């Protein structure tokens, strides 16, 4: 009120909300797999000479999936992550699957040196696709060692971007650390180039319930107050909207239930007081809220009671009835008395009274008083006129 | 809240533009005070309170449909009861939309108007003027009856009649009332608009209003600062111009509203406190009295008025010579078809003899 | 024949559960009284034409025993651009979206009960010839109410076809009826039965069946319709179900109801 | 401070909001005078009614029976000094019709 | 008529911006309503020529 002195009154003050408490996230599980386990994980690759091209589409690249082997030494992307990839969706991934010298499996990597590496497969100058460094010596070893995967590739032509050494006598187990046969894994994809049509995982977690929540469900975030519903949801119908278009229930992705949505409390705040001079004791008043969540943000109370406008505190309830002082609503009024306190009670509407009626009897008066009252009308305020400019 | 609740970036983009809020805040106040208000003179116009007494003795005139019943939780009327089911229709809530309830109750409502009923019944017109004065029934409708300038012998030489014709009357408007519905529509419209006012206000919270999206959470996660503001502003903007186009048909309805309730409180003290003799204001044909009902936001006024149905017509002379003299009529009229000349009042057919004490002189006949 | 529906064609849009909810929607719906092409299916005469795929295809039929296996959708059909086989029986539909090479008569063609009605399965031209494939898909071994069982006709296989930017979706519904006469009237919503984000464009679309001159005309009879762009009042009831549908465009009456 | 180029956006917005709060307070002032000049015209009928004659309108004069009134300038206002009749003490007795 | 007089494109972008002009077109009608209204009460005070 921008003043050292307030006069005796109820004054509306900063509302009040009630903060969440907590986060939580429930999603389904891992769907549907892009042809990636057999990318990563096989019995057999193709050929160094016939380096595999697979084109993948349709699907879901689940990282969940793919990167819950442990088996990988360092599997970061120079421009992304893999744990960032459940809201990401691909165009179309492409699948390089073939068998070279462990040594190779840099030489695979964009920006590398050598003239080994392009012989059989060139090093484009845009490949986006993120070197993976696992250990294959087993899937790729045999007993006497196979020298199948050779590198007779020794066209002289320049090799152009995407168009289509021989140190060891076989891939043998027996190679040294470094020299293991490896299977170089690249999930080399492109965007902005084909139709979206491939989409990342989800992650879940547990349940709470009668908590002002920051929920998260398939992508739904919103706060508010789970408690389980008796709304009969559709088999295929995992939500619902009011009159008014809006969000109220939701189905449990993992479990087969409908829960329904009930935003944490909020509401007005004010004060009710006598004049300052009158005294330093006030009332604080939450309007269309409950004592159930007051100790939240005074918090000790001792002194509540509820109404239908909201419930009081600070203040001391009176069963008697007196003309309304201060109003707080639904016929309940406030005063300051006796040790002197803020109270609040019922306000009499008026002395109770009851004529005689006998329709025998008139009462005519025996004299009168004559009586000068005030009346008070504005007509008129003060004129005013601007320059636009 | 409404606009862009929950955001660090809503509060202080919200701070660039500036009071915009804080003025509304008492935009709407006042209309909430005003409500609340006007009630108060509607209703509260009384200093004490009154209670019928048990004996319902009104001159066989019957009371009580209108009159509480104790039996009920709620005090109304039957009639008010049955308005309260004829009328009819909160997931709003979502955006900050609040709903003071009144600060007086249904129940304080019935007992002033009960209070005011009993009043009236019980001592005519004093109460008004002070404290009231017990009466009976039967001698107001005497001084009614001489407000419309009617000689109360009439009235108790059809005592019985006239309480019948009553009775039937106020039979017949619960049974109209309890059929149809389309009397209430007034208030029905008033609802009506004031819901559908708040239901568009809320749709369009769903116009990107030429952003990339309505989802401010879609947005933020989005984009980043700069556009993400780029789009934010806007939709800001639109909100904004969305919520002062409610509050100002709200406060020009609320203004209407205002108006008509002066007519009403009028209207309330001046049919239901006196006779009053402004034509047609307290319903047509000629008043003697109102019975008000509150009813959810508004209230019902039961209009008694006196009507002429059969006529039989004569021949009139202006005035009469009997020695040479102008004699004329102290009121009512001269009246003869035929046979013999008599004087009654206006407004009755009471023929009546002229005599010396009916009539006074003016004058000679020639001129 | 140059029928008219009367109130089939419509599909649930969304998931969205709405409780006695009365929802605008403007979408590709069939229009009410649409006249719709009536097509018998002749067992030398033989309706197997292929027709166009304006922007989503209502198909109806009262059929039974699968005589009408599946669907053949592309914008070539002669594995130039990748085709739709759409082909299904009483397990599991074998979908497949491949540069199909497909021939002039290109189904299993179990001609029973036509020549001289023993058994046998006569050709396997289902699988023609292809230039490659892209994608092939196997749905659930399920078992719908799609075979030979007349009694009185009740497998109602209407069928929704769309293919919106690139996602192809296919609604459905079983609806039992009495009279085996002409589609009779009725109020019957259809539930989206496979979404495919398929990414490919559908021209021209061609039925499946399962010179056989002298042998009896065929008794099977089935419609095409082509949805447009409308907008329909939905009567969502209590429960979420479609119960009743207005469409503006039909006549000034049902123009003032949904306004 | 800026170029006038980019400093033009900056005006506009000022310019925006000054010109929409100045058409807010035009509309709050001219619905000012809407209700300011409804109880104008009430209290020229009332003066008309009580200065100038004896009304019989209930409470329309103030409170009891109305006799005569007087005015009082006011600043940008006016009052009325409403002398009213009331019956002060009574004493019943038996009637009959 | 007014604000994107006979344009498919400016009448799809102002969709984006609710149904202000719906608004007030409704009110609007209920002014003319009104107006006819006050002719009514005002004149036709009797039911008999
Ligand atoms: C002013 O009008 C009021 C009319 O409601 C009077 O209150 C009384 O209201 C009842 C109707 O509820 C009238 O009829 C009575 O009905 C009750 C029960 O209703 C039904 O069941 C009984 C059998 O138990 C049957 O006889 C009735 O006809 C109904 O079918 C009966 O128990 C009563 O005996 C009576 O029939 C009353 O006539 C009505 N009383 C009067 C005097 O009109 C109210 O009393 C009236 N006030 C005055 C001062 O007269
Ligand atoms: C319209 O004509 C009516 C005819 O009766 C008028 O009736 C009035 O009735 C009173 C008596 O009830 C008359 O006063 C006396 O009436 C008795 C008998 O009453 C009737 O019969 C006599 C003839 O036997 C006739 O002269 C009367 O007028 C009545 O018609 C007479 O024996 C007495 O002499 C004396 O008349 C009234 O005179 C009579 N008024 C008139 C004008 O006749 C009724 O009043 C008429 N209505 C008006 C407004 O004038
Ligand atoms: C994701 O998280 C775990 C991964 O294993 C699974 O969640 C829960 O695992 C429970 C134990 O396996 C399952 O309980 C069983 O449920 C079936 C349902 O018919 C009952 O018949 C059986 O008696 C058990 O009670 C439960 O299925 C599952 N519940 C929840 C809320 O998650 C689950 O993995 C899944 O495994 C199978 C069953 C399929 O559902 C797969 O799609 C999925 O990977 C995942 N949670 C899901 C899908 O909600
Ligand atoms: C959504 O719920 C309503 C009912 O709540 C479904 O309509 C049917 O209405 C009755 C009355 O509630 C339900 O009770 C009884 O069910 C038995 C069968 O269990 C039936 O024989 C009775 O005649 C009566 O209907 C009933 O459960 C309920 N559904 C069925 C199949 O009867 C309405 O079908 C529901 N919407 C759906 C499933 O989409
Ligand atoms: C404020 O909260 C209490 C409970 O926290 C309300 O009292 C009842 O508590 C029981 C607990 O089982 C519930 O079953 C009832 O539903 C509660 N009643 C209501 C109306 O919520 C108390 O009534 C609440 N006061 C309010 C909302 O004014
Ligand atoms: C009442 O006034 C009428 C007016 O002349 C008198 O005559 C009647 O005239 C109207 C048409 O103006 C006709 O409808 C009636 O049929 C006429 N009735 C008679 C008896 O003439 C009528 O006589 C007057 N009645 C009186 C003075 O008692
Ligand atoms: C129903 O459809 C499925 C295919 O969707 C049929 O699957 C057959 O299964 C065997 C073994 O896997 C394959 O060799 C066949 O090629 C499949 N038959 C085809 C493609 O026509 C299944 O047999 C069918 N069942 C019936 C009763 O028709
Ligand atoms: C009216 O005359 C009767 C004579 O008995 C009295 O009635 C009293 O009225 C007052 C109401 O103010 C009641 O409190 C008393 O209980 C009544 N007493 C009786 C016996 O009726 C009294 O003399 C007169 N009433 C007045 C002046 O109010
Ligand atoms: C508060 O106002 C003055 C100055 O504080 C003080 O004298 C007075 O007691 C208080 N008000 C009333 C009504 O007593
Ligand atoms: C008032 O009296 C009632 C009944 O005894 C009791 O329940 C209530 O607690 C009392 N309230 C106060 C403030 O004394
Ligand atoms: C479809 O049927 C109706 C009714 O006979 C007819 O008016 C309409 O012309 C038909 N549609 C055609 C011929 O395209
Ligand atoms: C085959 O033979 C029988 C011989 O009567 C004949 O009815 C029919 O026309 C032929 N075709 C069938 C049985 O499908
Ligand atoms: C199938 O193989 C050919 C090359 O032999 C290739 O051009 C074509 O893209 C492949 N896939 C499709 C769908 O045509």
């Amino acid at each position: 009120l921008k003043s050292f002195t307030v006069e005796k009154g109820i004054y509306q003050t900063s509302n009040f909300r009630v903060q969440p408490t907590e986060s939580i996230v429930r999603f389904p599980n891992i769907t549907n797999l892009c042809p990636f386990g057999e990318v990563f994980n096989a019995t057999r690759f193709a050929s160094v000479y016939a380096w595999n091209r697979k084109r993948i589409s349709n699907c879901v690249a689940d990282y969940s999936v793919l990167y819950n082997s442990a088996s990988f030494s360092t599997f970061k992307c120079y421009g992304v992550s893999p744990t960032k990839l459940n809201d990401l969706c691909f165009t179309n991934v492409y699948a390089d699957s073939f068998v070279i010298r462990g040594d190779e499996v840099r030489q695979i990597a964009p920006g590398q040196t050598g003239k080994i590496a392009d012989y059989n497969y060139k090093l484009p100058d845009d490949f986006t696709g993120c070197v993976i460094a696992w250990n294959s010596n087993n899937l790729d070893s045999k007993v006497g060692g196979n020298y199948n995967y050779l590198y007779r590739l020794f066209r002289k032509s320049n090799l152009k971007p995407f168009e289509r050494p021989l140190q060891s006598y076989g891939f043998q187990p027996t190679n040294g650390v470094g020299y293991q046969p490896y299977r170089v894994v690249v999930l080399s994809f492109e965007l902005l180039h084909a139709p979206a049509t491939v989409c990342g995982p989800k992650k879940s977690t547990n349940l709470v319930k009668n908590k002002c929540v920051n929920f998260n469900f398939n992508g739904l975030t919103g706060t508010g107050v789970l408690t389980e519903s008796n709304k009969k949801f559709l088999p295929f119908q995992q939500f619902g909207r009011d009159i008014a278009d809006t969000t109220d229930a939701v189905r449990d992705p993992q479990t087969l239930e409908i829960l329904d949505i009930t935003p944490c409390s909020f509401g007005g705040v004010s004060v009710i007081t006598p004049g300052t001079n009158t005294s330093n004791q006030v009332a604080v008043l939450y309007q269309g809220v409950n004592c159930t969540e007051v100790p939240v943000a005074y918090s000790t109370g001792s002194n509540v009671f509820q109404t239908r406008a909201g419930c009081l505190i600070g203040a001391e309830h009176v069963n008697n009835s007196y003309e309304c002082d201060i109003p707080i609503g639904a016929g309940i009024c406030a005063s300051y008395q006796t040790s002197q306190s803020i109270i609040a009670y019922t306000m009499s509407l008026g002395a109770e009274n009851s004529v005689a009626y006998s329709n025998n009897s008139i009462a005519i008066p025996t004299n009168f008083t004559i009586s000068v009252t005030t009346e008070i009308l504005p007509v008129s305020m003060t004129k005013t006129s601007v320059d636009c400019t | 809240m409404y606009i862009c609740g929950d955001s660090t970036e809503c509060s202080n983009l919200l701070l660039q533009y500036g009071s915009f809020c804080t003025q509304l805040n008492r935009a709407l106040t006042g209309i909430a005070v005003e409500q609340d208000k006007n009630t108060q003179e509607v209703f509260a116009q009384v200093k004490q309170i009154y209670k019928t007494p048990p004996i319902k003795d009104f001159g066989g005139f019957n009371f009580s449909q209108i009159l509480p019943d104790p039996s009920k939780p709620s005090k109304r009327s039957f009639i008010e009861d049955l308005l309260f089911n004829k009328v009819t229709l909160c997931a709003q809530k979502f955006n900050g939309l609040t709903v003071l309830p009144p600060l007086l109750t249904d129940e304080m409502i019935a007992q002033y108007t009960s209070a005011l009923l009993a009043g009236t019944i019980t001592s005519g017109w004093t109460f008004g003027a002070g404290a009231a004065l017990q009466i009976p029934f039967a001698m107001q409708m005497a001084y009614r009856f001489n407000g419309i300038g009617v000689t109360q012998n009439v009235l108790y030489e059809n005592q019985k009649l006239i309480a019948n014709q009553f009775n039937s009357a106020i039979g017949k408007i619960q049974d109209s009332l309890s059929s149809t519905a389309s009397a209430l529509g007034k208030l029905q419209d008033v609802v009506n608009q004031n819901a559908q006012a708040l239901n568009t206000l809320v749709k369009q919270l769903s116009s990107n209003f030429g952003a990339i999206s309505s989802v401010l959470n879609d947005i933020l996660s989005r984009l980043d600062p700069p556009e993400a503001e780029v789009q934010i502003d806007r939709l800001i903007t639109g909100r904004l111009q969305s919520l002062q186009t409610y509050v100002t048909q709200q406060l020009i309805r609320a203004a209407e509203i205002r108006a008509s309730a002066n007519l009403a409180a009028t209207k309330m003290s001046e049919c239901v406190l006196g006779q009053s003799k402004r034509v047609d204001f307290c319903g047509k044909g000629y008043h003697l009295m109102s019975f008000p009902q509150s009813a959810p936001h508004g209230v019902v006024f039961l209009h008694v008025t006196y009507v002429p149905a059969q006529e039989k017509n004569f021949t009139t002379a202006p005035a009469i010579c009997h020695d040479g003299k102008a004699h004329f009529p102290r009121e009512g009229v001269f009246v003869s078809n035929g046979t013999h000349w008599f004087v009654t009042q206006r407004n009755f057919y009471e023929p009546q003899i002229i005599t010396t004490d009916n009539t006074f002189v003016s004058g000679n006949c020639d001129v | 024949a140059y029928t008219n529906s009367f109130t089939r064609g419509v599909y649930y849009p969304d998931k969205v559960f709405r409780s006695s909810v009365l929802h605008s929607t403007q979408d590709l719906f069939l229009p009410f009284f649409s006249n719709v092409t009536w097509f018998h299916a002749i067992h030398k005469r033989f309706d197997n034409p292929v027709l166009p795929f304006n922007d989503g295809v209502y198909f109806a039929s009262t059929e039974k025993s699968n005589i009408i296996r599946g669907w053949i959708f592309g914008t070539t059909l002669d594995s130039k651009t990748q085709s739709l086989l759409i082909v299904n029986n009483a397990t599991n539909v074998v979908i497949k979206v491949c540069e199909f090479q497909f021939c002039n008569d290109p189904f299993l063609g179990v001609y029973y009960h036509k020549n001289n009605k023993s058994w046998m399965e006569s050709e396997f031209r289902v699988y023609s010839s292809a230039n490659n494939c892209t994608f092939e898909y196997v749905s659930q071994p399920f078992l719908m109410d799609l075979e030979g069982k007349q009694g009185n006709f009740k497998n109602l296989r209407e069928f929704v076809f769309k293919n919106i930017d690139g996602y192809f979706k296919i609604y459905s519904k079983h609806t039992p009826i009495n009279l085996v006469r002409d589609l009779p009237q009725g109020f019957s919503a259809l539930e989206p039965l496979v979404d495919l984000p398929i990414g490919i464009n559908i021209t021209r679309f061609q039925t499946l069946l399962a010179s056989s001159s002298g042998w009896t005309a065929g008794a099977a009879a089935y419609y095409v319709g082509y949805l447009q762009p409308r907008t329909f009042l939905l009567k969502y009831n209590e429960n979420g179900t479609i119960t009743d549908a207005v469409d503006c465009a039909l006549d000034p009456l049902s123009e003032t109801k949904c306004t």
